RNA sequence: GGGACCGCCAGUGGCGAAGGCGCCCGGCUGGAACGGGUCCGACGGUGAGCGCGGAAGGCCAGGGGAGCGAACCGGAUUAGAUACCCGGGUAGUCCUGGCUGUAAAGGAUGCGGGCUAGGUGUCGGGCGAGCUUCGAGCUCGCCCGGUGCCGUAGGGAAGCCGUUAAGCCCGCCGCCUGGGGAGUACGGCCGCAAGGCUGAAACUUAAAGGAAUUGGCGGGGGAGCACUACAAGGGGUGGAGCGUGCGGU
């Protein structure tokens, strides 16, 4: 198991076709991009510090167009 | 052959331009059989 | 508009400079203008007010 | 496999750069190294990074053993760059000359302008014939080597836009391109 | 002294191509498309297909002695498409990700000044 | 090697009588606006008859034929495909000489003069201020011409227009007289041809047609709603037997 944790800090919006993706942006608290800040999806209710788990930390979100 | 606009209005019609055309075959092979 | 129409252009008494030449010149000279006597230009045509070089004594209208 | 059949021939840079080194390239013969193009930037050459736009083509020539030496192909900007110097509401200027240098090396140079505004064909017109003598005349006074760095350091473009003033500022002079048409 | 080749990522609608060459791009080392990784004609621009195939010839280029690379982005030029494809982003990080030094990387899409008449008549493709 | 084409610069730039006209240099020519009345002295305006050039495409003769692509040939889609999509592919699209005289060639607005509140931009010429690394190189006011946008009065069924008029006067030319029949029949003239320029009648019809209002609808566009919808989660119908209803007999 090849993972990575990392910490929520911001929520981005509601993202996804029916909003139950929510976006946020996380930093990554192990791993070979230490502190990096990545925009993510979290399917199921998030809150701000939650520990996510990764499989891949090169995987990004495009910015939410409105 | 001076063609009218108000004929190019498509409402109940067919598109002007193949009308135009199928009178000119007509006259093709009507002046034809003539001579 | 001006009911009636004044010219915008006057006309100049000018000195030459070399020779001492009084003249008498046009504001908006169609070709250029030239010394009596030293033969020297005194006002190049252009677009508008011809370019004067030497010095405008008195102006007439 | 093949693959074990290649070895590393060493390229060279041509003197008048520095006759720096960049890179090897593997190849199964020398024969098969000849004429062969490399794609360069000046800030590798030099170090400049200020400069990293400007490229330089080398066509690989001369073999010695596993040691390549070249020729200097010709130089472009990059394409990003020139995108980037071009906006609308500015005018772009394109003088494009054969020339020959002093030793007999001819050459093709074609070289850019831009102002901050829209400007008249004319003065467009004077601009061009202006740039074209000055580089007549650097092409008189320089030869191959020499010319090619005066041109790489781009103070022709330097002066170019010195002498541009005299009819309309320019938001950017330069050398867009140059191919080394052919040798004496 | 540290190896640096080019990495052709050639992108459309319809497949990716990646192609690992030497320095003067003169003799090739790793070269896989889209082909080579699925089973759908229909998937293989889909960046999946990129990602993996662009991994399975980094691996390759690192057997052979390659570490350092210069991505040479390429959409389809002249007169179709120019924006590149779904997948050339994802092979981009897949050839990052598999241990692959990266360096310039720039487009060389063949833009024509004045190209021939582009496909599909007058009215454009009536889809 | 080859043939076409001349990107960004391009804009509500420019020029042209119009269709139309963009790579750089040199030559040849046509002009226009601006500033000067230095000249002539009504030399005008319009134009039936006449004459000229005039997009694409087509045609006659010769060359050329990169790409594209009428016809055609395949693949696919479909109840059907003579299409839309895809793979090719002839005439064409290019140069030379000639013909053909056509288009939503539309501002759907024939041209010349006099008058008529304004606001504002760019284009170009001129003038006057301010700036200046001193290039009419940069900001502001005015005058003239072209090009919009807004807009008073005024017009018009309304759409809208409005000093660039579709308001009011003066000069000339053409065109129009309900709708189909029909841009046809006959005839004439032109063109090698396809066609072009003129062109009726009978008979038949109560409308055709124009603008705008409301609703409706869109296999249009935005905003917001969740339970007769959906996403998360959750139960169960339909397979067996019975109660009861509807159809069926």
């Amino acid at each position: 198991d090849e993972g990575y944790p990392a910490e929520v800090i911001e929520i981005i919006g509601r993202t996804g076709t029916t909003g139950d993706v929510t976006q946020v942006k996380v930093r990554i608290l192990e791993g070979r991009d230490k502190g990096r800040v990545i925009r993510r999806n979290v399917r199921g209710p998030v809150r701000i510090g939650d520990i996510l788990i990764l499989r891949e930390t090169e995987r990004e979100a495009r910015e939410i167009k409105s | 052959m001076k063609r009218r606009p108000r004929k190019w209005k498509k409402k109940g019609r067919m598109r002007w331009k193949w009308i135009k055309k199928r009178i000119r075959r007509l006259k093709r092979q009507r002046k034809k059989e003539r001579g | 508009k001006p009911i009636i129409p004044m010219p915008r252009s006057r006309f100049l008494r000018v000195k030459c400079i070399d020779c001492g030449n009084e003249q008498i010149v046009f504001s908006h000279p169609a070709t250029k203008v030239r010394c009596l006597i030293c033969g020297a230009t005194l006002v190049e045509p252009t677009g508008g007010k011809g370019i004067v070089k030497a010095k405008i004594l008195e102006v007439l209208e | 496999d093949k693959w074990k059949l290649k070895q590393w021939y060493i390229i060279y840079a041509p003197d008048f750069f520095g006759g720096v080194e960049v890179g090897l390239t593997p190849a199964d013969d020398p024969e098969k190294v000849l004429n062969r193009v490399v794609e360069v930037t000046l800030k590798d050459v030099t170090g400049d990074f200020t400069k990293s736009h400007v490229k330089l083509y080398f066509q690989v020539y001369d073999v010695k053993g596993q040691n390549a030496y070249t020729k200097f192909k010709g130089m472009k900007l990059a394409r990003s760059y020139i995108r980037s110097l071009v906006r609308r509401k500015t005018t772009r200027i394109d003088g494009i000359f054969n020339i020959t240098t002093k030793d007999g090396y001819k050459l093709r140079v074609m070289a850019m302008a831009i102002a901050m505004r829209r400007i008249q064909t004319s003065q467009e017109r004077a601009i061009r014939k202006i740039m074209q003598e000055i580089i007549y005349k650097k092409a008189e006074e320089l030869n191959f080597k020499d010319f090619v760095l005066e041109s790489v350091n781009g103070k022709i473009a330097a002066e170019i836009a010195k002498e541009a003033k005299k009819i309309y500022p320019l938001r950017k002079a330069e050398i867009r391109k140059i191919k080394v048409l052919e040798e004496p | 002294k540290e190896k640096w080749g080019i990495a052709h990522i050639y992108s459309s609608f319809n497949n990716t191509i990646i192609h690992i060459t030497d320095i003067t791009g003169a003799e090739t080392i790793s070269r896989w498309s889209g082909g080579m990784v699925v089973k759908a004609d229909r998937d293989e621009p889909s960046p999946y297909a990129a990602m993996l195939a662009a991994r399975r010839a980094a691996e390759e280029a690192l057997e052979k002695g390659i570490v350092g690379v210069h991505i040479r982005v390429r959409a389809p030029g002249g007169s179709k498409s120019k924006t590149p494809g779904p997948g050339a982003q994802a092979a981009i990080r897949a050839l990052a990700r598999a241990g692959l030094k990266i360096g310039r990387v720039e487009d060389v899409t063949p833009i024509p000044h004045d190209g021939t008449r582009p496909k599909g008549g007058r009215r454009g493709r009536r889809v």
